[PDB]
Parts: structure tokens; sequence; C-alpha cells
RNA sequence: GGGCGUGUGGCGUAGUCGAGCGCGCUCCCUUAGCAUGGGAGAGGUCUCCGGUUCGAUUCCGGACUCGUCCGCCA
RNA sequence: UCAUCUAGACAGCCGGACGGUGGCCAUGGAAGUCGGAAUCCGCUAAGGAGUGUGUAACAACUCACCGGCCGAAUGAACUAG
């Protein structure tokens, strides 16, 4: 156990991320497209997946 | 070598390559063993996987009992007979190549040597070495 | 106790290691938890000796050792004799052997005050032991073991001798040596007792993977409690 | 950091050995400190101490101890580090350790409390109840190593004063009982030790020596107050009834008669106080295990028994001498037992074995328990013939064979018989003459003064000369 | 209620990190020391499905043992047993249309 | 290597989605032999595993296994 | 091509986001939120017989709607260089 506040920040920078399905990008979770230009700035994204 | 060994070991003037027939020095029935691979040993175009001093190798025994002929075994160089130089600078050879036998952790399927072992595979071995009657 | 050991992954304390009453020797290459093991039991008032013998690692198997004296192979050097002569007390005698066999921890199992040894030694060596160890000596074999000082570990309380051992030569061995004696494994059933562990008066020293069973047998025979 | 709640605990509200509000208990399920209260140590360096601790690898314990014993000696800069909390987490897990397999575990342990009341002092008085029985249990271990450094320290810390120490038995004593129903009673081999990491036997001989311990510890208690008895009878009475204390008394296995003998001293010590006439039925069922351990002792296992043998007659005579040798009646085959007994133990003779045979003829005289002759003459002559044969083979034979003969005379002043005075002249002769080398030692020869009157052995030198 | 109070107490003891044997004991020791929570269990345990099971008296001596999820509320466990009742009914039903035909 | 088919009792072999016979031998009776015959026996995870069904040897998918057929260069 | 827009639009904060009514069937329960149908009034500046989270069912939170600050363009879908 860390500390469930201090669970929460750290997970807000390691966990609470998108991720494109195209490059495997480590995105905003807000984000719409891809910053990367190899996948060609695709709108494919969904949520890094999670424990529990 | 590789996962049994007690520590490392400098560099000892290769001698057994593959094909080579070593007596088996210890009292597990065996007469001969014969190399077919070494531990540890790298990749070359054409060169042979040489053995020395120390060396677990793989081999087979061709003259023996029944029951240890015709499988594969791993075994310990103990006497090597090719002339190596240490680091006190002494050239030292015995006058003839012998191995025992082993698991791939290293304790000996025998319990008694006869004859010398080296000092440089007594240390890297403790059970040779427990084994062992004369260690030079 | 009998103290859970290895010397950097290895189970054989008797093999880097020689224990007696009066001192102890340890390899040079050793770890922390190796050497805090013999400076936490045995005190302060006992030396331990940081050594080498014959440029090896392996000091147990190349010396025989007693409360007395101890013998060191002809290819000891005069830098680890003189460290030796330095670091013991003077009470001990440290002699050099000239003999073939050349691995007395191998050829000779002793204790303070009878000892048994290699049928084939030479009798200026065993002279040589008579003197300097002031130990009476046999020459016997444990059934057929000739490498008595692997295949035996020997105190002056009590003895563990090889596991495929025959009764007859139980009861001889023990009417000889004048100690009781158990057939034992150690370090999980290795058959190299006297390689897989130390013993003195109040302490034995054994590898982590020596079982409870042994554990046990190995107090109850060298009367530790 | 740490996390969880015990709430079972909650629920049960029994602290076994701890009076401060946490259980403490030897076994390994329970007792372990609450995670709340680990959390709330003074410092990071101490909560990491206690996860190790916890941890099985004894490596990873030893190595946590050394590190919270050299806090501890750093004392003036760490004072602020041990609170009441780490006092109340030392004591939950102080007593797990005790009981370690490791003696390094166990000293280490000891010494580090012992540390705690010296630097403390008057701060741990809260925590005295809990830690003392503990410290003491410790310092009354059958192992030397263990209880000799604990003890000397203990002094020590109390500034070397007898009276202190002495003190620490009277003024905790109720506690201590307490710690000793709980190893006895509450406690079983299994609770102790765990079953995966530990075989059938292993469980055993670690229970036995953890028991062995509290039974020293009553043994102890006993002496050192006087008045125990009265005001802990109904404790007592628990402790003393379970069979635990009793299961002790087997000698067909187990590493060492030690233990054993631990409980015959017990058993003494009650009934010089009383304890045992006073309450029959725990009597009873000490006596018929006595009488079983008699049938245990066997060729195989002589060698092995001997030293215990004589401690063992000497309590069935004091026995006897109780109830008019109500003791054999309780078992309807003890005659049988015994015989048994002095069979298997006459062939192997230890210093002192001879007294206690005497000493149990003596109280069995009154009440013929042997018949003098058809029974016990034949049990001493057979000993003088086999004693003879292995003679003076063994180092102290001189002083066992004078043993016999002065228990053998006087057993044969109670005759008015010629068998008997025939024996003794024929035998005493034998012994001299095959002997071994009796004149030669002068110690035998003095302790073995004479056998008869002084002209007669004159007449024999005499006849030696003469012979042809 | 007293589910979920057992639920709370298995659950404790889980996330202390403890070991599941020893927490086997410790339920077999507070049972032979007479405490309630312990003794509504059946030793047993399914913790690798995170599963315990409880007696249940049959009248307001008989018990039943019934299976409790801990990752779901002692209410939502009864709900499944509900759905499981409701599943067998519909293929009891696709039975009876099957019964003429296939009798047939 | 690929393609195509295949698989049932201890043995052989029949089965439309609603496991049977023979043989071997289990027993008993039968008999002038150059020893038969009669009556009751047991026996399968239908190669295996899923799905559909209400039920699959019976339908289907996958895997396994065996048999076939066709395949390199100068 | 649809919509909104100085009579205040879209982002961002802040407040309300209600009664008839736990609307009718059906369920051991399901009260906006397991489903089947209907989907209407009042008070309104404004609030769905409910957008989600949500409980055994509740409770609770949030929505799309209206309001203060902002003062001017913005949202969705699609086409092709
Ligand atoms: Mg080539
Ligand atoms: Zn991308």
């Amino acid at each position: 156990i860390i500390e469930p506040s201090l669970k929460a920040l750290a997970s807000k920078y390691n966990c609470d991320k998108s991720v494109c399905r195209k490059c495997y990008a480590r995105l905003p979770p807000r984000a719409t497209n891809c910053r990367k230009r190899k996948c060609g700035h695709t709108n494919q994204l969904r949520p890094k997946k999670k424990l529990k | 070598s590789g996962n049994g060994a007690q520590g490392t070991k400098f560099r000892i003037s290769l001698g057994l390559p593959v094909g080579a027939i070593m007596n088996c020095a210890d009292n597990s029935g065996a007469r001969n063993l014969y190399i077919i691979a070494v531990k540890g040993s790298g990749s070359r175009l054409n060169r042979l996987p040489a053995a020395s001093l120390g060396d677990m190798v793989m081999a087979t025994v061709k003259k023996g009992k029944p029951e240890l002929r015709k499988k594969v075994m791993p075994a310990i160089v103990v006497r090597q007979a090719k002339s190596w130089r240490r680091r006190d600078g002494v050239f030292l050879y015995f006058e003839d190549n012998a191995g025992v036998i082993a698991n791939p952790k290293g304790e000996m399927k025998g319990s008694a040597i006869t004859g010398p072992v080296g000092k440089e595979c007594a240390d890297l071995w403790p059970r040779v070495a427990s084994n062992s009657g004369v260690v030079v | 106790m009998a103290t859970r050991t290895q010397f950097e992954n290895s189970n054989e304390i008797g093999v880097f290691s020689k224990l007696t009453n009066t001192y102890c020797l340890v390899a040079v290459g050793g770890s922390e938890n190796f050497y805090s093991a013999f400076e936490a039991e045995l005190g302060d008032a006992i030396p331990i000796v940081h050594t080498t013998i014959a440029g090896t690692r392996i000091i147990g198997r190349m010396t025989a050792g007693n409360r007395r004296g101890l013998l060191v192979p002809t290819q000891t050097t005069d830098q680890e004799l003189q460290h030796l002569r330095n670091s013991l007390p003077d009470s001990v005698k440290i002699q050099r052997v000239e003999e073939r066999l050349s691995a007395l921890g191998n050829v000779i199992c002793c204790n303070d005050y009878v000892a048994l040894v290699h049928p084939d030694i030479d009798r200026e060596t065993e002279e040589l032991i008579s003197d300097v160890l002031g130990v009476e000596v046999f020459r016997q074999t444990i059934s057929g073991n000739i490498l008595v000082g692997s295949y035996c570990s020997l105190s002056n309380q009590g003895g563990l001798v090889h596991p495929q051992t025959s009764v007859q030569d139980q009861e001889e061995l023990s009417s000889l040596l004048q100690v009781p004696l158990v057939a034992g494994t150690v370090n999980r059933g290795s058959s190299v007792v006297g390689a897989g562990m130390v013993v003195n008066d109040y302490l034995a020293v054994t590898g982590l993977d020596t079982t409870a069973p042994e554990l046990s047998v190995i107090e109850s025979i060298f009367r530790l409690q | 950091s740490f996390g969880g709640i015990n709430t079972f605990q909650q629920y049960n509200t029994d602290l076994g050995l701890g009076h401060n509000g946490v259980r403490i208990s030897l076994n390994y399920f329970d007792g372990l400190p609450d995670p709340s209260l680990l959390n709330s140590l003074y410092s990071n360096e101490l909560k990491l101490i206690f996860k190790s601790l916890l941890k099985r690898d004894e490596t990873t314990k030893e190595k946590a101890l050394m590190d919270l014993s050299n806090l501890i000696s750093d004392f003036n800069q760490n004072e602020y580090f041990f609170n009441d909390i780490f006092l109340l987490c030392w004591s939950q897990i102080y007593a797990k350790l005790i009981i370690s397999d490791y003696k390094v575990i166990r000293l280490q342990s000891h010494q580090i409390t012992i540390m705690l009341v010296k630097s403390l002092r008057k701060k741990i008085s809260k925590f005295l109840k809990d830690f003392i029985p503990l410290i003491l249990l410790g310092t009354c271990e059958l192992d030397y190593s263990v209880s000799k450094p604990s003890l000397n320290e203990l002094t020590e810390c109390f500034n070397k004063d007898p009276a202190k120490i002495n003190a620490l038995w009277a003024v905790f004593q109720e506690q201590l009982l307490n710690l000793v129903k709980e190893i006895v009673v509450n406690e079983n081999e299994d609770t102790i030790s765990d079953e995966r990491y530990s075989s059938k036997e292993e469980s055993e001989f670690r229970y036995h020596r953890v028991i062995a311990s509290a039974v020293l510890l009553l043994i102890k208690l006993f002496v050192h107050n006087k008045d125990v008895s009265e005001r802990n009878s109904s404790s007592l009475k628990v402790i003393l009834s379970d069979e635990s204390i009793w299961k002790l008394l087997n000698l067909k296995n187990g590493q060492n008669t030690n233990a054993y003998e631990t409980v015959l001293r017990l058993i003494d010590v009650l009934y010089t106080r009383g304890y045992m006439p006073s309450h029959k039925n725990i009597m009873k069922l000490a006596v018929k295990k006595l009488l079983k351990s008699l049938t245990h002792i066997t060729s195989k296992n002589i060698l092995k028994v001997c030293p215990v043998l004589p401690s063992i007659l000497n309590l069935l005579a004091t026995l006897d001498d109780y109830e008019d040798g109500t003791i054999w009646s309780y078992d309807k085959s003890s005659k049988e037992k015994v015989l048994k007994f002095l069979s298997v133990s006459r062939t192997s003779p230890s210093p002192g074995f001879f007294n206690a045979v005497f000493a149990l003829y003596s109280s069995t005289k009154r009440h013929s328990f042997l018949d003098y002759y058809l029974e016990w003459l034949p049990f001493w002559q057979k000993s003088v013939q086999r004693l003879n044969e292995k003679g003076f083979s063994a180092r102290n034979s001189a002083e066992v064979l004078n043993e016999f003969w002065t228990n053998f005379l006087k057993f044969a002043e109670d005759s008015s018989e010629e068998r008997v005075k025939k024996m003794v002249e024929s035998e005493i002769f034998n012994s001299l003459s095959c002997g071994k080398s009796l004149s030669e030692y002068t110690k035998l020869n003095q302790t073995l003064s004479g056998v008869f009157p002084p002209d007669k052995w004159e007449r024999e030198i005499e006849d030696y000369f003469t012979s042809d | 209620p007293l589910i979920e109070e057992v639920k709370l107490a298995v659950q404790g003891l889980i996330d202390q990190q403890m070991d599941w044997n020893t927490i086997e004991k410790l339920i077999k020791s507070e049972q032979k020391k007479g405490n309630r929570i312990a003794q509504l269990l059946n030793l047993p345990l399914n913790l690798k499905q995170n599963k315990i099971s409880v007696k249940l008296d049959l009248s307001s001596n008989e018990k039943i043992n019934v299976t409790i999820d801990l990752g779901l509320s002692a209410y939502a466990n009864a709900t499944e047993y509900f759905n499981i009742k409701k599943t067998s009914a519909q293929k009891q039903k696709k039975v009876e249309k099957n019964v003429g035909k296939a009798m047939k």
C-alpha cells in the first residue's frame, strides 16, 4: 500500500493515459488524435488497460 | 563450465577438442569418456569446441558398464596433459587426459578419484575437491 | 547450533573452512554472511584467520587441524606460512608435510584425542602427525572409503560417518575411536559429511540445504545443547 | 505501508501473555503486530526493521535484529525512536522470536530487550509485566549458551543485586505462571510450528524443548516463592493435570534425557512441597507415567539412558515412602515393570546406580516389595559377576566396584543366613582374585578398604605363597 | 448483515497480505476458542477464486453451506443465486416445449 | 511438405439425431472316443474436445492419429 | 446541408436541474437509469415519465435544460485541392 492520495497522484502520470491502437503511443487521456506522424495522427485510441 | 561454477577461471590452454577420449578417473565403473561438447564454448566457422582443465563437458561412455554406455552425461576435466601456463608462470602438464562424471549441478556421480587433480579444477568444483585424493 | 551458511552459493562449509576448538580458518574470497556467521557464533575468544593454502580457496580439504597443531601441505608458500604463524596463537604448532597425497583434510580425520588416516600414508607422515598433533593414529577405511576426512565428521563428543556404512564397521570404528558414531547425511542428502560441515565442542556450521532431521542428528551426536 | 485490519482479534478480547492491550502469543498464526500500530512507528527505519522480522527467512530476520541492536546501542540519538508504540510492537514480536529454532535469533532478541530495559528504565514499567516473564523463560532454557549470557545480562541490568533478581520472581509470579500455562495447555505442537515447513518430528521436538523450559521455570518459581502453591492453586492444577508435561516422560525416543530429568525434578519438588500428596489425581497420573518409563529403557538404549537411571530410582524410593508403597499399588504390573527395569539396568552400571538401588531396597524392605532371597540376591550376584568380567577396564570402575561393595555389604547384613554370608565371601574373593589391578589402583584399594576380618585376609595371602 | 461482518473480517485478514494456510489455521484456532464469526465459516476456503463458504441456519439446528464471493455484496450474491434460479426455469420451459414432439 | 479421406466393446464390424451382432472367453450343462454342442455372461468414455440441439456416433468446428496421392536440382 | 447568434451563441468556472409519480405491465427486488410498451401535465427562467455513474431496491453524484461572469461567432455531419 502506498496511500490512497499518493496512489492517485502516481496513477495520474502512470495509468490515466490513452494508447494509440496503431503505434502504441502513450497519449493524454482526453486526446482525440495521436501526436505521432508514423500513424498519420489517427483517431483510433483506447484507454490504457488498468489492473483489478 | 557455466552454471555450477564456484567463481571464475583464468584461461587455460585448450587441449581436448570434440572427439577426444579421456580416462575416467572416478570409481563409477566407466573406463573412458568421449567428449562431444564443451559448456560455454563460443562459435567460429570450422573451429572445434575444445576443453581445458576444470571445464565441464558433455560426454558419452564409450567403454565401461552398459547402464553408463549409450547416453550423454556431464563430465568435468581433472587432468589435461597439454602444457598450460599459470600466472606464476610455471608450465605444467599431467601425463594423461582424465575426467569424472557429474550432474549438471556439478556433484560427482562417483565417490573417489584416482590420481592427481589440478588446483584450477579443485578450486572451481568443491565436490571434486572433496572426493579428490591429491590436489596439485 | 548447526548454523546455516553458504560459501557464495556453496553448501559445503568443510571444504572452505577448518574449525577447531582453539582457532578457525576461513577462505579469503568469502561473503559477508559467511564471515558474520563465524564472527557472531565464535565470538572474540577464538581467533578467525582469513587464509589461503597453496594458492587455493579450499583450505579445509588441504589442511588437517588440531587444538595442539596444524598441518599444511608442501605447496603452501612462505608468505602464507608466516601469516598463519603471526595470526595463530603461540600454543599451536604449524609444520609443513612432505607427502604425496598432499590434501590433508581429505586424508586425515582427526580430533583432540584420536585420529583416522588414509591407509596408504607414509610412516614419516604418521610419526609427524603423532608428534605435532600429539594424537594416536589408526589406518582405517570407512566401509571402503579411503578418504576418511571427507567421509567422516569427528569431534570429541561424537562422530557422524558415511550413510552407506556397514553396522559392523560402525561398532568397530566406535570402539576404536571411543566415541559414539551415527550414519547420516548432510546438505539435503549429500554423502560427503566431512566436506559438508565443520564441528567442534560447541559449534557446528553446515549448509543451508541441510534439513531439520539432519540438523537434529548433528546436534544429537555432537551434544551441542 | 502497512495495510489491513485484525477484525477477528477484536471479538476475542484475550491478550494471552500481554497485559497492555496487545495479544502476545507463541503461536505463529496470531499475535502478529496490528497493521495500524506498525504505521504509527516514529521512523521509517523502524518500520522496515519490522517488515524484515516478519519475513520467514532467517538471514533476513537476523540482519534486521542486527540493525535494531545498532539503533539501540546508539540510544541517545535514537531515544525518540523507541516509544510506547515500539515497545508494544516489540513485545508481540519478541514472543515469537524467543521460540525460534535459530539460537542467534533467540540470543539477540534477549539481548535487545535487556538493553531496552536498561536504557529506558522507569519508562518500561508499563511493559515490564509483558517483558519480564519472557526474559526469564530465556534464562531458564535448557541450552547453556542462551541461558548463561541472558542471566548475566539481566543481573547486570539490575546492577548486580541478587535481591532484585529474586524479587522479580516474586513480583511477577502470577504472570510467570500464566506463561507456563499457555505453553503447556493452550499450545500444541502444531500451533507452535508451521506444518508445511516442518515434519511430524521436529515439530514435536520443538514443542518439547519449549515445554521443558516452562517446567524448569516452574521449578524455579516454586523454589523462589514459598507461598506460590496456596495463592495460585487453581492455575497450578490446570497446568499439572494436562498430560503434556507428563508426555515428556518418554525414553523410547528423543535426543536427550535432560528434558526427562527436568520432569523428574518437578515431581520430586512437588512431593517435597506436598502438592502431589495433597492432590491425588495429579500424583497418580505422574506415578503411572513414571512406571511406564521404566519399561521404555531397553538394551538398545541402555547406553543413552544410563545417566538418568540413578535419578529415576531415587525418586521412586521417595515416592514409595508416601502411602506405604502406595505408588506400587496404583499399577497392577508395577512390580513386573520394576523387575524388568532392574534386569536391564544391571547390565550397564553408571556412577551412583547402586546407591539408588539400595535406597529403593531400604524403602521396600519394611513392606516386603522384593523377596530378599529368591528375588534380590540373584540380582546382586549377577551384578558382581558382570562387574568383574568387564573389570577394571573402564575408567571410574574403581568407584563403581567400591559402591557395589559398600551397598552389597549393607544388604548382606540384613540376612542372618548362611547362603548370603557364603556368597559374600566367595564373591569378594573372586572379585579381588580375578580382579585386574585392584591393588595397583591405590584409590580403588582405599575406597574398597576391606571386606572381612584382618587376620583371615592374611591367611589367604599365606595360601598364595604356599600354592604350587 | 452478519455475512457482511464475516466478509469484512476475511477481507481485513486478506489485506494484511497474510498467507492463506495461516489464515485457515487462524480460523481453526478461533473456532476452538469460540469466536462466532470464525464458527460461521467452513474451512476448505476457495481464496483462489475469491470465494468463501458460510453456514446459515435453515430454521430461525440444521445448517446449510452457501458460497459467497468476496468481491460482491451479500445481496449481490443473493441476486446471483436468484439468477441461477431464473435461468433454470427457462430451460425447463424449453424441455416442456420439447416433450411432445420428442416423445412422438 | 502439402492435399484427400479415416477412426465403435478384449477382437472384428453395423449405425437415417432417439450403440447392435459375431468372435475371443465368463460360467454351467452336454458326450463310448477320433469333444463337441446348448443356455444364460461381461464388454464401449462411438479418437478426443467444444458448440447447435432437447439429445448428437449420428450435425458441425478444432485438434489428434492412420492410410492414400503428388511433389528438389543439374 | 442542417442548426444556434449582441433579445448574449460555443469553451471555462458557479448555482438550480423540481412536483403529480414509487406514471402502466413485469420481477424476490427494480422508485429516470434489468426489460416491454406508452411518454402526459403542473410550476416554470428551466428541468427527460431520463445522459451516465450508481444501490438488493433505495439513497447519492452527474448530465441536457435554464440562469450570473465572458461579449461574438460557434457546433455537428459530409465533399474535394
Ligand atoms: Mg566446415
Ligand atoms: Zn499513433
